[PDB]
């Protein structure tokens, strides 16, 4: 589950 | 009625286990496990394959083995690529076919698997033993046909003539060969040729193995072997071992020659006299002379008392009551008390109590 | 936890207090029943033997494997004063307190005890019909108003004090009411000896000037009395205390003889399942619960839809974890609850995908999961919703004649940390309220 | 940091303790130990509140269970004891006045073998009963002994004491001796605490004995590995002949009945099995050394 | 199509030749491998001469594969003259007769598998016509038959076999057959004695 | 090291040592059974056909008419690699794995001439395998038992195909191959290296197999090892101890004294402390010695122990002639006892003496084993000769 990593972009 | 059911089921099992008598039995042995790693193992009737299930239940039986008889020797083989390869020698340490059982793991079978080749294999490796000691090979078959480079049925007249008995547990079905195996090789015994039906069935079939076979009357092999009872020395520095020649702090010195051996039981590397405990040879006293089975006492008939002699736990009021009493002393014991009195401990303890 | 939560609280305790408490037997007792089990062993060892024995020996004693254990064993005892050391001829020797000896030696034989155990009166109670419904009662009251969910009866006045000075279930007189706060929801997940002692022990602390030793006898001579079996009503203080524990239910009084109850039991140690719930992926819950208290601390994350006698079936929806985060509970709490209290079926299937899963790869392990991801993920998105933009309460600092000057400023508030945004390009930093003060301070020097 | 289950053996004949008392100056020495044993109880259970209790005594007619009292009263402790030990202790005094009653009334009856063995036998069952009914608790058994009266025989009792070294090993519960006795040490007792990580102690004088309990014999199964065992004494794990009665360092055994022989028996013939010996294998047993002409 | 190639991995291939020594000799080789363990196919006909005589017992016999009903070739002059022959005489209608004809064939070679009650084996009827001809049988193979094994697939007869032949390898009790399938001389007058 | 520098006889050294020598033996000794050899290979236009020496040693072994035909070409006709390129091509290859032989096609032109050579090789096989069968299955016989019978030719179904100008179909060819395949395959079994009455009887009516298996009846009665108050008194005991416990039990008195409780714990430390001693010190265990100066412990060690195993087993061999070998291995056996001694000298003038005793004590025990076994040799030598 990918919540805390940083916003693709 | 599922109470009485359970009684009445228990009655039916324990008629098997009415009749024993002490069979002589044979308490040191030596054990040829051949495996048969070939294509019919890549089957996916044994979860999760027949390769794997086999090598897992093959270390508890080693373990199991070598607890139950600790004299005993025993030695490992596998059928691959039409071949017998041996990957364990002779000897009486468990942790050396353990450690040969667990590099298999990896080892993909392949190819078909030759009775013949193990058998023959298996027979030069039970030459060197001692007279005194029973042969045995315990064959693990998993195929249904057998390609052999020569006559298997002049194997089987060999076996017969240097008394080795065959042990064969097939997986699918039954085979015109093994049955005649097994059969020639146990004195016309059809009943050491087993298949299993379901995996549970695997694991009982592996145990059974683990007991001591009984001997026949015509065949003779009384005789007396030396043997003597080493001292555990405790040495401030690490000496050589003799066995294999590394540094250990204690060991065991031999009575004959004072050499080091790192363990027991085993025979010593320097006057090939079989060091042994006097716990080794305990171990085996129980066989020789079995506890007899204990016999459901009759409801109508009174009872001794309301609570187990040896665990205290009070017999459930319930239709039949769940008394079993031993014979030599006449007293009561639980279910519980008559699978362990049967099972772990091997002496029943009103028996003992018993003043003479 | 009460292993080690007990464990701290004696220690914090001066040592001439813990020396009066050790008087007891039945203290002493319980005290020995929370040292760590190496600690057990060496003083049995020094109760019968009225000598001095050195360390070293004592070292000795222990195997090499477990020279960590001493070490622990050893600062533990300590730590309580226990052991207490001596340093004459170049020998460092180590002896057992007498307080603490002649007490404990006391309790283990027959000798004169002061009726710290109490009498007995040989009146029994059954337990099952009276003393059991009195303990669920006064608990599942104060369950009850601690959950916030409404219920006629109310806790009693000082018991109520005491919640409203505790950290956990926060009240707020200009809300008007009283709301469960991250504490109050821990104490809630806390099973029934922790949630006991973590009310004891607030009590403990706000009672000031009724004796502290002779409330802490108390409390530990309650865990040795049995369910049942009232002894005969022990100091004016004790009296008193004792009145605050049967509103607790620690306590049951006929009116003249106080009959313990199953909670003091429980108090001495520790010793499909109720409470336990289904999650599905459509977000829906069903909770086998019959007790009025599984569903009224469901209700607090949890929007009910209807019930029967067997089960209560609801639904998480974006208000009901909403309402839970604003009142103050974290979204790891409410996935611990879940996870905690999952149906069997959940772990079965659970299990049957991390089977499949190794069999698929067995070279890579993750840990077995109860609860479907989805769920899981969007409540803690929820969570992360509430702190989408963070507000912070400070001062601006700019208009600086010389660079120098903000850089000196910059650098010390934030080595005090208390800087919240800089810029050197504008010249221009805030800092938090907080350190407003302090920064200004730095600035007159 | 677990229940750990503690069974007591304690082996009371008025032979081997009357043997001990006019050996010994003092008289009526078993109270000390029997009121000793009752705070070594004590301690027990104070060690952890989960933890439960078993004694059993092993009398000239049988054996009887001291604790817990069977399903199917005399003040003689302090009635203001701790109720959870009063009620163990209180109940042991009462089975063991019970025991010395029907005792006195056998004492006509007589014993011609002790009964330990079937002691220890229902001590293991004791605690298989409480594995199973609880699923999670260690065990361990310990065995008071006095050695100072006459045996008459020792052999018989071999068989049975030592099954139960592999009952005790496959449940992991260790088993301790503690022996009040003339003799310094026995032979069987000491290969059964060795044989399964136990302790084996000998006291010479009962006076003290809650120390040597304390001290030694208070090692939990929690915490076994950690502590070092106090015995002293080395185990040989020998057994006597079948014939001489010799402890035998190099000897022989056959093959049928696995029976230790320090030398080869009379006639060419197993005493125990019965089965006849071929004269070419012993020829070859008897042969001289090779040496030089 | 390769298909034996995958045969020769399993088990020796013996075919029924003309030739009534070649034959004999193939019988002499398939035994040998079926006692040695090697394992063979034996490939013959129906209505040849290895059908009728050679007993395929024990390990000779473990599963019979029927290719097919055994008919005799329609179209000739021989089998017509004595059909209308029969018909008009003995009042057999013609379709009756050629399957009495094919299944008294097919009956022997199914019946050349036991020699005693021990022996067991597997018998399969591989046609679709054969479905409807269950009642045609010898009366103790049809009672073996089961309805749900009349109208079969490879798969499932394949999976049917591998339980039959693992359960059938088990010991059996003797009590079982102590005295139901097998009578001792007390077995015997005992049942005398009741009949009269 | 035994029989460069140790000079032990070559002979002797494996005397011990059969087991192993006769396993390695056996992991080449043994072969795979026949099989199908050219049904296993598949050639998979241009198409990939792979070949193993196993592959190829199992043609060899099963066609000796593939080995006739490759002896003659291998350095002389071309190189081997084109032989089997030439063979697969051929319809030779097609005749020998039971394939049809269709119409005339390219096949190869050297190959195909040995298809007489091979027919000739099949009949001749066909002969030797054709011998005398058992009258029980025999089948000839059935056929001829009736001379005479001359009944209605059977169907062309019953006879083998034909084409349309009478020429044999060739499917027959195919299957006689399989059947010569088959018998050539168990014949090679049987290598040099009143039976049918039984079969026919009924073996489930006869008696059931009847165990007997032997039975022992120990005698329980041993020996004892080997290197009373009157009843009046255990009754006054007895009552004593019974007016003690009921009068008034104290367990305050259970407390020791004190010189009695520090006599007490004096001795369980003391015991403890030889106890802990010990469990101290309970991959090869770290050493202090030098590792170059260790190996050469270990190669004296080991050398030292294989002469000492040697000795004993021609010491105890019961055999007058063994007397001869037995004094060189003493002789051998001695020379040790004078190397153990002499690496002592070389690590006292060597390490100063600071290693000495740590060397002196890892090769005690062996030392004391061979001193004893000379003294036991010595004093049986001496008594009995003289
Ligand atoms: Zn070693
Ligand atoms: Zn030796
Ligand atoms: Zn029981
Ligand atoms: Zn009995
Ligand atoms: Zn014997």
């Amino acid at each position: 589950s990918t919540i805390g990593k940083t916003a693709l972009g | 009625a599922s109470l009485v059911a359970s009684i009445v089921e228990a009655r039916k099992k324990r008629t098997a286990k009415k009749n024993i008598t002490p069979y002589q039995r044979g308490i040191i042995r030596s054990l040829i496990l051949t495996l048969d790693c070939s294509e019919a193992m890549l089957e996916k009737d044994l979860r999760p394959n027949r390769h794997a299930m086999i090598i897992q239940y093959a270390i508890d039986f080693v373990h199991e083995f070598f607890d139950q008889n600790p004299i005993s020797q025993m030695g490992i083989i596998i059928m691959r690529n039409g071949l017998a390869q041996l990957v364990s020698q002779v000897s009486g340490n468990p942790q050396d076919h353990i450690d040969a059982l667990k590099s298999i793991r990896k080892q993909e079978p392949k190819g078909n698997p030759s009775l013949q080749n193990a058998l023959e294999m298996a027979r030069g490796l039970l030459l060197p033993v001692p007279a005194h000691c029973t042969r045995e090979v315990l064959i693990v078959f998993g195929s249904l046909s057998t390609t052999d480079p020569g006559d298997i049925h002049q194997t089987i007249d060999s076996l017969v003539s240097e008394k080795i008995r065959v042990k064969v547990l097939g997986l699918s079905a039954q085979v015109a060969i093994c049955k005649e195996l097994c059969k020639a090789t146990n004195y016309g015994d059809e009943s050491f040729y087993k298949i299993l039906l379901d995996e549970t069935h695997l694991k009982e079939l592996f145990n059974e193995a683990v007991t001591p076979l009984p001997v026949n009357k015509i065949n003779k092999g009384f005789t007396l072997v030396k043997m003597g009872f080493p001292t555990r020395i405790f040495e401030d520095t690490p000496t050589f071992c003799s066995c294999h020649s590394k540094l250990v702090y204690g060991g065991y010195f031999c009575p004959n020659c004072h050499s080091k051996v790192c363990s027991l039981p085993t025979v010593c590397p320097c006057c090939d006299l079989m060091l042994i405990l006097s716990t080794h040879l305990a171990r085996s006293y129980h066989h020789l002379m079995p506890l007899k089975t204990f016999a459901e006492v009759p409801t109508t008939e009174k009872f001794r008392s309301e609570d187990c002699f040896s665990c205290q736990s009070r017999f459930p009021i319930l239709l039949t009551s769940s008394r079993y009493r031993c014979e030599d002393c006449k007293q009561e014991f639980c279910v519980d008390c008559d699978v362990f009195i049967h099972e772990i401990l091997h002496n029943c303890p009103g028996c003992e109590s018993k003043p003479v | 936890s009460l292993k080690h939560s007990v464990t701290q609280y004696l220690e914090e305790i001066p040592q001439q207090v813990q020396n009066r408490l050790y008087t007891s037997p039945a203290t002493c007792l319980a005290i020995y029943r929370i040292l760590p089990p190496l600690a057990k062993f060496f003083i049995m060892a020094m109760v019968f033997n009225e000598n001095e024995v050195p360390l070293l020996d004592l070292d000795k004693w222990v195997n090499s494997n477990g020279k960590l254990q001493f070490q622990n064993a050893i600062k533990s005892m300590k730590s309580l004063h226990l052991l207490i050391p001596n340093k004459s001829s170049g020998t460092l020797m180590i002896n057992l307190n007498p307080t603490f000896k002649i007490s404990l030696r006391n309790a283990l034989t027959g000798g004169e005890v002061q009726n710290s155990f109490g009498v007995v009166v040989e009146e029994n109670v059954v337990s099952l019909d009276l003393l059991d419904e009195y303990s669920a009662n006064k608990w599942e009251t104060i369950l009850h108003f601690m959950v916030g969910t409404p219920l006629a009866k109310i806790p009693s006045e000082k018991v109520l004090n005491l919640l409203k000075h505790s950290k956990l279930m926060e009240e707020v007189n200009s809300t008007g009411e009283f709301k469960i706060t991250n504490e109050g929801f821990q104490f809630l997940l806390q099973e029934i000896n922790s949630q006991l002692w973590t009310l004891l022990l607030q009590y403990l602390k706000m009672i000031e000037t009724m004796d502290l030793v002779d409330v802490l006898h108390f409390i530990f001579m309650l865990g040795a009395l049995e369910v049942g079996k009232a002894y005969k009503i022990l100091s004016e203080t004790q009296r008193i205390m004792l009145q605050d524990m049967r509103d607790y239910g620690l306590v049951f009084q006929k009116h003249s003889i106080f009959y313990p109850t199953k909670l003091a039991l429980m108090l001495t140690s520790d010793t499909i399942p109720d409470g336990s719930l289904i999650v599905e992926t459509n977000f829906k819950i069903y909770s086998y619960s019959n007790s009025p208290l599984q569903i009224a601390v469901l209700s607090l994350f949890v929007h009910l839809k209807a019930r029967f006698v067997n089960m209560v079936l609801g639904q998480i929806t974006r208000e009901s974890i909403r309402r839970a985060l604003t009142n103050g509970i974290t979204a790891d709490q409410i996935i611990a609850y879940l996870e905690t209290h999952a149906h069997p079926q959940m772990r079965r299937l659970a299990e049957e995908k991390l089977e499949k899963k190794l069999e698929l790869d067995p070279n890579c392990k993750e840990p077995l999961q109860v609860l479907p991801p989805t769920v899981v993920d969007q409540i803690r998105l929820w969570q992360l919703e509430l702190d989408r933009v963070i507000t912070y309460e400070g001062s601006l600092y700019s208009d600086f004649e010389t660079s120098q000057e903000y850089n000196l400023l910059s650098k010390y508030a934030q080595d005090i940390g208390v800087l919240l945004w800089k810029d050197d390009k504008k010249k221009k930093f805030f800092i938090s309220k907080e350190g407003n003060s302090q920064v200004l301070d730095f600035a007159k020097r | 940091e677990s229940p750990s289950l503690l069974t007591v053996i304690i082996e009371i004949a008025p032979k081997l303790w009357t043997t001990f008392d006019e050996e010994g100056n003092e008289k009526g020495s078993i109270i000390k130990v029997l009121e000793a044993l009752i705070v070594f109880l004590n301690a027990h259970l104070a060690f952890n509140s989960a933890n439960k209790v078993a004694v059993i005594a092993a009398y000239s007619q049988g054996i009887k269970y001291l604790y817990p009292e069977s399903t199917s009263d005399l003040k003689i402790i302090n009635s203001d004891m701790y109720r959870r030990f009063r009620n163990v202790d209180e109940t042991l005094v009462e089975e063991i006045y019970k025991l010395f009653e029907l005792e006195k009334k056998q004492i006509e009856q007589n014993s011609q073998r002790s009964t330990l063995a079937g002691a220890m036998s229902a001590g293991l069952t004791y605690v298989n009963r409480i594995s199973k009914e609880s699923v999670s608790l260690k065990s361990r058994l310990l065995v008071l002994t006095c050695g100072s009266g006459s045996s008459k025989d020792e052999i018989f009792q071999y068989i049975p004491i030592m099954n139960c070294i592999f009952s005790a090993t496959k449940m992991k519960c260790p088993i301790d001796v503690v022996k009040i006795g003339g003799s310094k040490e026995s032979t069987f007792l000491q290969q059964t605490t060795d044989a399964t990580n136990g302790v084996y102690l000998h006291v010479e004088s009962t006076e003290g004995l809650i120390q040597y309990l304390a001290t030694a014999m208070f090692i939990d199964p929690s915490l076994r590995p950690i502590i070092v065992k106090p015995n002293h004494g080395s185990v040989d794990f020998r057994t006597s002949c079948y014939l001489t009665g010799r402890v035998v360092a190099v000897g022989f055994i056959c093959s049928v009945c696995l029976c230790v022989l320090s030398i080869i028996p009379p006639g060419n013939k197993c005493p125990a099995c019965d089965s006849q010996f071929d004269e070419h294998v012993i020829a070859k047993l008897k042969r001289k050394p090779v040496v030089p002409r | 199509m390769g298909i034996l190639d995958e045969v020769w991995k399993h088990k020796l291939i013996l075919v029924e030749t003309p030739d009534a020594q070649e034959t004999s000799l193939a019988l002499e080789t398939y035994r040998k491998a079926c006692s040695n363990g090697r394992g063979a196919i034996l490939l013959s006909v129906a209505r040849g001469k290895v059908s009728e005589g050679i007993d395929f017992d024990h390990q000779y016999g473990r599963t019979v594969l029927m290719i097919g009903i055994p008919f005799q070739y329609t179209e000739s002059r021989i089998l017509k003259a004595r059909l209308e022959f029969m018909r008009e005489n003995y009042r057999i209608r013609e379709n009756d007769f050629l399957s009495f004809d094919a299944m008294r064939h097919a009956a022997q070679c199914l019946g050349r598998v036991l020699r005693g009650k021990d022996d067991y084996g597997v018998m399969v009827l591989a046609d679709r016509r054969f479905s409807r001809k269950r009642s045609q049988l010898p009366k103790w193979i049809a009672q073996g038959l089961s309805d749900a094994d009349l109208n079969l697939s490879t798969d499932m007869a394949i999976s049917n076999t591998k339980q039959f032949l693992r359960t059938m390898a088990q010991p059996t009790d003797p009590k079982d057959q102590e005295g139901v399938s097998v009578w001792s001389y007390e077995d015997l007058i005992k049942h005398q004695n009741s009949r009269k | 090291e035994t029989v460069i520098n140790a000079g032990l006889p070559p002979s002797e050294f494996w005397s011990t040592r059969i087991p192993l020598l006769r396993a390695f033996a056996l992991s080449t000794s043994q072969k795979v059974g026949p099989y199908n050899v050219l049904s296993t290979i598949k050639p998979v236009n241009k198409v990939n056909v792979n070949l193993s020496r196993e592959k190829i040693l199992n043609i060899f072994e099963n066609y000796p008419i593939v080995k006739k035909a490759y002896t003659d070409n291998v350095p002389k006709n071309f190189k081997e690699p084109e032989f089997w390129a030439r063979f697969f091509s051929s319809k030779l290859f097609r005749k020998l794995r039971g394939e049809k032989i269709m119409q005339n096609d390219r096949g190869d032109v050297i190959i195909d001439r040995y298809l007489t050579l091979d027919q000739e090789f099949d009949r001749k096989d066909d002969d030797m395998l054709l011998h005398p069968v058992k009258k029980i299955i025999d089948l000839d016989g059935n056929i001829q038992d009736d001379p005479v019978v001359r009944g209605n030719r059977p169907d062309f179904t019953m006879q083998p195909g034909v084409d349309i100008n009478g020429n044999s179909d060739g499917t027959v060819d195919i299957l006689k191959g399989m059947n010569r395949l088959s018998e050539k395959m168990i014949m090679a079994l049987k290598n040099e290296y009143n039976d049918e009455r039984n079969e026919l009887k009924i073996d489930d009516l006869n008696e059931s197999y009847k165990t007997n298996y032997a039975i022992i009846h120990l005698k329980r009665n041993a020996h004892e090892k080997t290197t009373k108050v009157s009843n009046q008194q255990m009754l006054q005991q007895l009552s004593l101890v019974m007016d003690n416990l009921i009068n008034k039990l104290d367990l305050n008195q259970v407390v020791p004294n004190n010189e009695v409780s520090n006599k007490i714990n004096k001795r369980v430390i003391t015991a403890i402390k030889i106890n802990a001693k010990q469990a101290k010190h309970n991959l090869e265990v770290k050493s202090t010695l030098p590792i170059d100066l260790l190996e050469s412990c270990r190669m004296l060690h080991t050398t030292c122990c294989e002469f000492l195993k040697h000795f004993y087993i021609h010491f105890q061999s019961g055999e007058q002639k063994q007397a001869s070998t037995v004094k060189k291995l003493y002789n051998h056996l001695k020379d040790c006892i004078e190397k153990l001694n002499e690496l002592f000298q070389d690590v006292l003038n060597g390490d100063g003496e600071s290693m000495s005793n740590t060397c002196t004590a890892y090769l005690k025990p062996v030392l004391n084993s061979i001193t004893l076994a000379t003294h036991k040799y010595d004093e049986y030598f001496n008594e009995y000769n003289n």
